[PDB]
This record gives C-alpha cells, structure tokens and sequence, in this order.
RNA sequence: UUGACUGGGGCGGUCGCCUCCUAAAAGGUAACGGAGGCGCCCAAAGGUCCCCUCAGGCGGGACGGAAAUCCGCCGGAGAGCGCAAGGGUAGAAGGGGGCCUGACUGCGAGGCCUGCAAGCCGAGCAGGGGCGAAAGCCGGGCCUAGUGAACCGGUGGUCCCGU
RNA sequence: GGUAUAGGGAGCGACGCUUGCCCGGUGCCGGAAGGUCAAGGGGAGGGGUGCAAGCCCCGAACCGAAGCCCCGGUGAACGGCG
RNA sequence: ACCAAACCCUGUCAAACUCCGAAGGGUCCCAGGUGGAGCCUGGGAGUGAGGGCGCGAGCGAUAACGUCCGCGUCCGAGCGC
RNA sequence: GAGGCCCGAACCGGUGGGGGAUGCAAACCCCUCGGAUGAGCUGGGGCUAGGAGUGAAAAGCUAACCGAGCCCGGAGAUAGC
RNA sequence: UGCCUAUUGAAGCAUGAGCCGGCGACUCACGGUCGUGGGCGAGCUUAAGCCGUUGAGGCGGAGGCGUAGGGAAACCGAGUC
RNA sequence: CAUGGGGGAAUCUGGGCGGACCACCGCCUAAGGCUAAGUACUCCGGGUGACCGAUAGCGCACCAGUACCGUGAGGGAAAGG
RNA sequence: ACCUGGGGAACUGAAACAUCUCAGUACCCAGAGGAGAGGAAAGAGAAAUCGACUCCCUGAGUAGCGGCGAGCGAAAGGGGAC
C-alpha cells in the first residue's frame, strides 16, 4: 500500500496516439547462415513457405555464416550482407508497381 | 478510574542516520584500484603512496596491490599501497 | 482467463533478452529536482535486481 | 534565483542560480558550447 | 472523507534530514531516553599561481574601555574555518593579492552503503579551456544537513513520429 | 368554493408588572451609482493551408444578468453585553 | 574571614571530558578443519504476537512476573525423561 | 340550569405497591390510583407507505425488536476479523 | 494435570463439545511459471469447420510459438544505443 | 454514427466519408421500406452418461408447491422397499 | 428460457473515496416469434484492394482507452458456416 515501483518513469515514449498503431512496412530478419541451407535461386516466399517470414512482408537478408554464389532477391541487405556474397551472388531488390 | 495527568516535555526525539566510516580495507588486503580505503570524519588518515582522496576525504586506492598502514606521529598516520609482482 | 498483460509496467520497462528487466533512472525525471550537479548527466538505463521476477511476471503475454 | 545560460545567437543552458538583490543581473560567463567549441553564455 | 505513533484511548507532543550521547573500543543497534541544528548561503565565500600565520598574556605608547591603531618579547594552536555539533586543519582547509570562470561537454574502471529505489567517492580516456616557467592543480564551496518517486502539465530546443 | 378581522412559517406560552444597551461579524430587507462577472454580441490582430480566390482556426478593446464586493436599515433576527 | 577572578599546591568528579588505555571484537593472509559445512541458480514456505534467565546499558524509584535495546542461552517447537 | 365544573359506576386509562419471571400472559393478576358532556369513548364503511406516511413530538407508531417495515431479487455483497 | 483451539505461557477457574449416526471444507475453467513423462526437432503445432464413425478417427496451415538483437523513433544489424 | 436546442442549403459545376483543418488523391450515394439461411434458447419428445441412488438426485421417486407458516407478497417439510 | 426496444441501481473493485469500476449487469416496462435482431454500402481503410447481414475460429489481451490507477478493450485482414 506503499509505491509498487510504478515509481520508475516511463521513458518509453512515443507511445499510442489514438487512432492506432501506424500501417508501417514490416522487415523480417534473416541471416544467410540459414540461408545457405539450400542453393538455387532463394528469394521470398520461397523462404516464409519454410524457415523464415510468413507474410512477414519485407525480406531484408544478413547475417553471419558465409552464403554461396545465387541470385537471392530481397528488399534489403546490409552494407555487410550486400559484399558479404558480393564475392558471388545477387543484388535482387525493391519493386515498381 | 483513578487517572493522572501526564504529559511530555519531549523536546529531544531526534538524531541522524548513521553513516557507517572507518577503514574499510585493513592492511594487508589486496585491492584494485579505485577502492575507497577509508570514509572518515576528518583526515584522521592521511593519503600516501598510490592513495587519493576526495571531497569527503575518502581515501581510495590508485592501482592494485597490498595496502599498508603507517604512523608518522607528529606528522600523521597514514595509508598506502604497495604494487607487487 | 486469458491474463491481461498490465499496460503501465509494459509503459515503462523493456525487457532484454537473458531476461533482464530494465527501466529509466529515478531522480532526474526532468528533474523537477532542479539546478543540475552533473548528476543528470549519469541517467542512461539499469537492471532491475530480484524485482523484476515479479515485473516480468506481469507481461506473460506481452513478452 | 534559478538560472540558466543561453549561448547568444543558439540554444544550450547551464542551469546556474545567481544572488539577484545581492549584486546580480547581467550574469554571463565563457562556458562551453555542445554546437562546437567556445562561447559566453548570457542570463534569462 | 474526517491519518499514524501512543506503557488503553482522548487531550498534549511528534512525523523528513544533520550532529553528540546512549552504543557495551569493527559496523549496526531501542525507548513519548539526554541535548542542539536544517528546508538556506556565497557571482566570490568558486579556479589556479604567489605571499602571510592565529587567540591570547606581558610590558611601552596623544586623544585613548577592560582588546580601536603602533612597537617590543612570550604564546604551537586554546583563534579561524559563512550558520548546529562533531571530525579535520597553521608542513593550511586560515588571512591577502594577480590573473580567471573546470559552479565545463562526452564518459566512466573500481568500490562504499544497501531489501528495493535512492545516496556517496572516484582514477582514467576524448574534446575544447583556466592558472603556473614547471611539476601540476581545476567537473564548485574543510567535510558531513540546506531536500521530494512517479503521474499531470508548463517553457524552450532537436537527428525522430505524425493515420 | 377562503381573500389580510384571512392563510402559511417561527418563537414565547393563562393572567399581573415588565421586557434595558450593542448592527462590528452572520442573516434578512433596502439601495435604477460604481467594482467584479458567464454564455452571448464584438471583431483590433495573428495562425494553418492552397497558385489563387477562399475554406479553417485562435483572438484584444468594448458591450454583457443574477451573485459577490460596496453603501445603508434591522434584535419578540443568529448573536453579544469588560 | 579565601565573601572572592585568574594562578600554585593538597584532594578529587564526569553518558554527551581524555594525556592514556586493557581484556575483547572486526577483517585479510597461511594453516588445520568432510560438516544435515559451505557457495551459485531455481521451485515451495512459514514467520514479521515472543517469553524467561545470565551479563552489559537506558528509562523507572540502584520499584515491579515493569519497560526498551545489546551478546548468549533455554522455552517456543524438548508441558518427553 | 350554564360548565375542556365536582364526587362517582358503566366506559376509557395506567399512579404506587405486592405477586408473576421455563408466567394464566412474548406485558398478566390483586389492591391503590387518573378521566368520566368532552381536546370524550366506541361499531361499521373509507384514505395516507418505506427516506415515505402518521405524529398534542417519544425519533413514538407504521401486523409481538423501526435512528429508516416486510418479502423476493443483485447475492455465494464484503469481512486485512 | 482430559481433547481441540487460541497463546509468551492452559489441567487450567480461556474457547468448543451432551452422546451416537449420517451431511460437512483447497475445486474446476482459462491464462502463466517452474519441474517432470513423452513426440518431433530448425522446427514444432493446429483452431473453427468438413468427412467417417454411433463410445473409429481422418482431414483442416487462417493462426500461434521459435529462428536477431539494439533503439522512444526514423533506422541499423551480429551488432546497436 | 446517433440527436434535444438554435441557425439552415444544394439535385451530379449536386452531397457524405478516408481521425482536427486545408489541398491533393481515392471511396460511397444520406434524409422511404422489405428480405430467407447459417445464430439463440429448452415448456415439450427421444437417446446416451469413468451422473445421484432416498440426509443423494429436482423443493417434490410417496396424492407437494401439498401439510404447516405468514394479513399478505411469500416461505416451505417429512415420508420409498 | 432465448430476442429487440424503452427505462435502468447498489453492494463490490480501486486494499479509504468522489472520476473510474461492478455494468448498460439486476430489475421494471413495451413488443416480436419459432426464433428475434441485422441485412444490399452516403460501408471498410491503404491494399493496382474489398464488396449485404448474421454466427464460429483467428487477428488480440494486439491497437488503443485509463485519478495512464484499479481496470477496460476493438476493427481491418485470414480461415470457416450460410
């Protein structure tokens, strides 16, 4: 019947305006250590269907491990990730439509 | 009922918290640097070789070693670390 | 049923993920305290010791 | 007096407390600047 | 809705913080036990460099108490240290002077204390400064009181958000 | 199915002799002035937008009741009477 | 005539006096010590109404099966022998 | 032959005392008392209700406990006891 | 020096019980957290519903955990603030 | 989106909406009405039960909403072989 | 019993209490019927999008609401029934 600790601030800002939440594009993470799981032409849906994602909208690729030369399209990738498999691989991106 | 008539001249309910000093770390204790040594009143120990104190005359150790006491009598008492190997 | 997840501690505490509770500084709150003494400088974040069992208990939902 | 000084021409404060009655008024002082390097740092 | 403590309750007194004592030679330690302070203050009462050393007592000196100001010996601290008490202190923390504004920004190893959350000390690195020839010292004040979580708002500022 | 020689409220309580002083404070009554005052009237002036006309917003003077302040009466009004 | 300042003796007194100062207590190091010892993490608690006795101190009246603390112990839970 | 006149039955009431106290009785009995043409007593038929009624006013009465009736429901109120 | 309860402390002159026999109190639902017995494992798993059964079980991936974290956010990413 | 009060239009160069307000971009046609099914319930009929078995199960296994209680609303048994 | 409408509590919770909560619940009233209600966009909301309504599963204890306390709590979209 004292304080709790209700006591600590909520600095946690930005926090709740009134219509909602904001429609935002959503990024799934994944990293190409579990991607070079397999070989071909890996891009989305081809993942979410497996491992990763599940309409988890946006695929931006990254991560650790060392993937091989194949064509991974995405939505982005890390100024690591990117010449990670620069070494071989692919720069598919975005969308027009 | 047979009631009195009491009452209190009280005027002395009162007194600070305590503040816990004293040599924290006796001689002899390995220590790190930065280890408040002493919390004293006064400079009731002096600062000596690789010791530093602040506002509150803290006494703390300036690298890691062994601390070591020492009196000085006219000139104070006072409190060190020795490195080592 | 379903426990609901309490808004307020959800407010103001993130929860790491070794599943370290950690939450503001007390004290500097836009100070309200006043006339600085270099002390708001040192008000970044901190864990929460043995009171976040219970904090953490009380976002079973949120996560 | 809860004071603060504000580096002419930009923003920034040091939150002083000045003695007003007490010869004040017109306080300002070189204090340094988080918009680059110092400058003076005025009343208000 | 009209509080709690309380050698029944009411009346009375009190309610946080600082300092002695109680406290039994580490800390810590109760009682409506003994005894006093605080809810401020300094733009110099803060930095640094350079100088000086007190209070008293004893003579001697126009006005001049029994200390106005001078001179001479003696006097290690009984003065001073903004305000309570305590600890500390002249091999200065005291008195005066010249330049200053570190009463900075980013940080912060390692500890003290501690149920929590709070409080306290802090070397060192960076930046850009002060004082000093220099070594160096400087993130307020001889030190401990001078203070109040959150929530709700107010003024500014800005890389952020903005259905 | 009444009309101030009546109705309502209050206090005192047959009858006799009487019922002093105090309107500072409270209440009530009286005061077409002033003071303050909410909607509303009023728009000086400013802001958001557009290419624009515009559409929208805040908003000062000033005009604005009862109440209160203020001025005054009042004790078989609450009360008070060294 | 010490009515009486300081000052010197002769005698003393003090929780909030100390020129001095034990036993003892605290901590670190090296050793001993295999214990219903320790240390780390986690699940479950109850307790938060104590009491007597001894020793050390307050309050009391150098009273109380009084009252508050401190170290220890036993009862509590060993009203079993 | 007047009267909120007097004594005193009926009738209405309930002063003091005794008894009664698992009663004859959840307020009674005996003796003794007050009123008794009046603001009287009484039959029958009607009306007023729960923060409401009624009240020659005790917070009295409102179906044998009224500082807020009874019944059912909210309802397994809440109970740090 | 009974039993139970409540207690610092009960045979206790503290509570409860006349005696017996029946009734009589830590439950279930949904979330969650540890532990544990299993299936499967970078994966694991189905809801509602459709099909069969008439005490046959199938099907059903919408969805949900988990695979990356930091940061109020933009954002970045084995980093980030 | 509804609407008590005041003011009070327009008919596709019309009018509303996409979270104050503008401007873009886009959605929809207010101030008249009807409309199956999938859904809810269990007085009633049937079928099942790791449901009860006469202090249980319904308040009623029986001549029970009875006897009895209460002015009334209402309360409400026992009893099977 | 279930349903729609019109009215509409308190106890409790917040370890007091007034906003809030319980709760549009209990209850009262009108009406409907084997159901009642709703129902063909002046809708939704960001999707070159969807296409009456109702019911279930998700979405989701999310978005948000809140003496930002106690506590309350969607909708779109996706699965189904029809």
């Amino acid at each position: 019947g004292r304080s709790t600790t209700l006591m600590r601030l909520p600095k946690r800002g930005m926090q709740g305006q009134v219509p909602g939440e904001i429609k935002r594009p959503r990024y799934q993470g994944v990293n190409l250590k579990d991607l070079a799981r397999f070989e071909g032409e890996v891009t989305p849906e081809l993942l979410v269907r497996a491992g990763l994602l599940k309409k988890g909208y946006r695929l931006k690729i990254l991560g650790e491990g060392e993937a091989k030369p194949l064509k991974v399209v995405a939505h982005a990738f890390s100024k690591s990730a990117l010449e990670k498999l620069k070494a071989a691989g692919g720069e598919p991106v975005l969308l027009e439509a | 009922m047979a009631h009195k008539k009491g009452l209190g001249s009280t005027r002395n309910g009162r007194d600070s918290q305590a503040k816990r000093l004293g040599v924290k770390r006796y001689e002899g204790q390995v220590v790190r640097a930065g280890n408040i040594l002493v919390r004293q009143r006064g400079t009731r120990f002096k600062p000596g070789k690789n010791v530093g104190m602040g506002r509150d005359f803290t006494l703390f150790a300036l690298v890691d070693g062994v601390v070591e006491f020492q009196d000085r009598g006219r000139l104070g008492r006072y409190v060190h670390v020795r490195p080592l190997a | 049923p379903k426990m609901k997840t309490h808004k307020g501690a959800k407010k103001r505490v993130k929860i790491t993920a070794s599943g370290k509770v950690v939450a503001m500084k007390t004290g500097k709150r836009h100070l309200n305290w006043q006339k600085s003494g270099k002390e708001i400088r040192q008000k970044g974040r901190k864990f929460v010791l043995a009171k976040p069992e219970a904090e953490r208990i009380k976002l079973l939902l949120p996560y | 007096l809860l004071l603060e000084c504000t580096e002419c021409k930009r923003r920034n404060y040091a939150t002083e407390k000045n003695k007003r009655n007490t010869p004040n008024k017109l306080e300002l002082r070189k204090y340094c600047p988080w918009c680059r390097k110092h400058t003076v740092h005025r009343e208000v």
